[PDB]
């Protein structure tokens, strides 16, 4: 499948930002959604995670502050953040898990391009 | 050049005419009645009109409507009453039955491809086939049947284009009968093809995961795969999955291996971990592999049998995931007869219940570590209680699968209960497209035009036999 992200760029700290990706499957696209995020310097982690309704997971990091959520009219995921820190600042990637039922161990993971989400505490 | 022409076959005496009439009569009386109960009780039923898996029979018995009701009429217009038949008229008549016929064909197709969609791509039924997106092509193959079926009343006969045309169906062009023949064969072809395929490929895979296909007890085949493995017996521990963080709890589990390390119990214990993913978790886990001699770690691909055999082998299989939506592996496991020590998130809620395993904290090794001694400690007693209950709630959730599957077969008897009534006619029909008649041909095409009503009247006896959703709803309206 492939996978097109939008809404990263700067903002002040403390702000609220809305990130979507949208996939292009055959059947259904992905069974599982999910954002990840890349410091500088650092190694990739999982920001959050959704596959339908109320199935989200937030890390621990995150819980409270930042919203997943998804849409099948065009089957696509929404990530908004509210109340934003200067160490939420990274490359956010969007992840899509097509997952095999006969057989638990099979699945088909695929990454987005990424975009750039800086939060500055400039006056 | 009426429709129902009955003025062939002088062999019966006029004594037996009112006999057939009144048999006709009663026959057309009885579909049309029948046809009128099952869509009412469809309509006024909110629980069965908002499955989609369910429309293809509010498809069929408007069909059965269609077909059943015109006859009736085109009796009336005969033999009560003398009205001869135009040219329009008859047309009309005729596209009411054709119509008739493929919609029928049409809704079996679209109930196939709704059966597939739900049967072997289950996680995406709840969100790829929602009732509008059912109604409306419901209502697109109904249109794309009447197109079909009004064709030839818009210029499409053999008098407004001067062509030769059928003898058992005067007006009618042999071009468009060809044409509309060779249509509803191959989709005729096409979904029994598909049925076959859905219920072969259903049967080879839903019923994978059972104890059947495996040969010997519990306690021998443990005993074989840890002489395979070069271990001594002992309680058991599987995790299968992913090698990565935030996922799948590989390294809680690998922190939890590392404090029971330093415990008089981890002698008694062995392990099997089975993934592939990041080089520092495989590396972890090589050197954990290396320095323990009860530890084993499978980074290769492994096959669906030999899974199945290692489920049903190890005793415990621990799932300490961060997120997982759906828990299959616990299914597999509770299947296969394995108490799963498994993170209380997301899916695996609900399928684990204190009495058919362990639950644990998320992300907490010391925790994790603890659940697993306690299993040890439980496993001294015996497990086969455990085992027995872990099996039946596994195969609790296997019940939608099973009504499922239940559904296409019984779209593969009305598939073939429609096959049977309307062959000898189509093959009279291609007789007609491709050569000459005789009049015996004729006679026995007439005699066998009544199959079309016999069909319209078993389809809702079908209907009453097989499913009990409609059953229930006809009760309720009593
Ligand atoms: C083409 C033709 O000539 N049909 C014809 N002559 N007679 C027909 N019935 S009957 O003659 O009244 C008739 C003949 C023999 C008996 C008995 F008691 F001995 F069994 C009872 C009644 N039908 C019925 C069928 C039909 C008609 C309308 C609606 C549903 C079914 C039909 C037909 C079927 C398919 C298509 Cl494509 C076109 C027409 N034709």
């Amino acid at each position: 499948v492939q996978l097109q992200e939008s809404g990263g760029g700067l903002v002040q700290a403390g702000g609220s930002l809305r990130l979507s990706c949208a996939a292009s499957g055959t059947i259904f696209g992905p069974d599982v959604m999910g954002w990840y995020r890349q410091a500088p310097g650092k190694e990739r982690e999982l920001v959050a995670g959704i596959s339908n309704g109320a199935n989200t997971y937030y890390a621990d990091s995150v819980k409270g502050r930042f919203t997943i959520s998804r849409d099948n009219a065009k089957n696509t995921v929404y990530l908004q953040m509210n109340s934003l820190k200067p160490e939420d600042t990274a490359v956010y990637y969007c992840a899509a898990e097509v997952l095999d039922y006969t057989f638990a161990y099979l699945y088909h993971a695929y990454w987005g391009q990424g975009t750039q989400v800086t939060v500055s505490s400039h006056h | 050049e009426n429709f129902m022409d009955i003025e062939c076959f002088m062999v019966l005496n006029p004594s037996q005419q009112l006999a057939i009439a009144v048999l006709s009569l009663t026959l057309g009386t009885f579909t049309v009645l029948e046809n009128l109960l099952v869509l009412c009780v469809i309509l006024h039923s909110r629980s069965l009109r908002c499955r989609p898996s369910y429309h293809f029979i509010g498809s069929l018995a408007v069909a059965d409507l269609l077909g059943s009701v015109i006859f009736v009429y085109s009796f009336i217009d005969f033999h009560v009453f003398h009205r001869k038949d135009s040219r329009n008229v008859f047309l009309f008549k005729l596209g009411g039955v054709t119509a008739s016929f493929t919609a029928k064909v049409g809704s079996l197709f679209l109930a196939a491809i709704d059966r597939y969609i739900s049967i072997h791509r289950p996680l995406a039924y709840k969100r790829i086939v929602t009732r509008p997106k059912a109604v409306v092509a419901f209502c697109l193959m109904w249109t794309i049947a009447i197109v079909i079926a009004v064709l030839p009343l818009l210029g499409w006969n053999c008098e407004k284009l001067q062509s030769v045309c059928s003898d058992i169906f005067p007006h009618i062009d042999k071009t468009y009968l060809m044409f509309w023949i060779g249509v509803v064969s191959v989709l005729l072809l096409f979904i029994v093809y598909a049925y076959m395929y859905i219920l072969w490929k259903a049967g080879i895979d839903c019923s994978f995961w059972n104890e059947s296909y495996l040969t010997g007890s519990r306690d021998e085949r443990k005993k074989s795969l840890l002489s395979k493995f070069g271990m001594d017996e002992g309680v058991t521990f599987m995790f299968i999955g992913r090698f990565d963080r935030g996922q799948k709890g590989v390294d809680v589990l690998l922190k939890a291996i590392e404090i029971l390390s330093s415990k008089k119990e981890f002698q008694e214990m062995r392990f099997i971990i089975i993934g592939k993913g990041d080089p520092e978790l495989e590396g972890w886990a090589r050197s954990l592999e290396e320095k323990h001699g009860n530890v084993k770690v499978i980074t290769e691909m492994l096959s669906r049998e030999f899974v199945r055999e290692l489920y049903g082998s190890v005793d415990f299989v621990i799932i300490p995931s961060y997120f997982e939506p759906f828990g299959l592996v616990a299914l597999e496991a509770m299947c296969l007869g394995a108490i799963p020590i498994a993170s209380a998130v997301g899916g695996l809620r609900d399928i684990i219940t204190n009495e058919t395993g362990i639950l644990v904290k998320a992300g907490d090794p010391g925790e994790l570590a603890n659940a697993i001694l306690k299993a040890l400690e439980l496993s001294r007693s015996d497990l086969s209680k455990f085992r027995e209950n872990c099996k039946k709630r596994a195969m609790s959730f296997s019940d939608q699968a099973r009504m499922d599957i239940e559904l296409a077969k019984t779209l593969v008897l009305i598939l073939v209960v429609l096959i049977i009534c309307w062959g000898p006619l189509l093959a009279i029909m291609v007789y007609d497209v491709f050569g000459k008649m005789n009049k015996l041909i004729k006679t026995v095409f007439a005699f066998c035009s009544m199959l079309c009503l016999l069909n319209s009247t078993v389809n809702p006896i079908i209907y009453a036999l097989r499913s009990k959703d409609l059953r229930h709803a006809f009760r309720s309206m009593f």
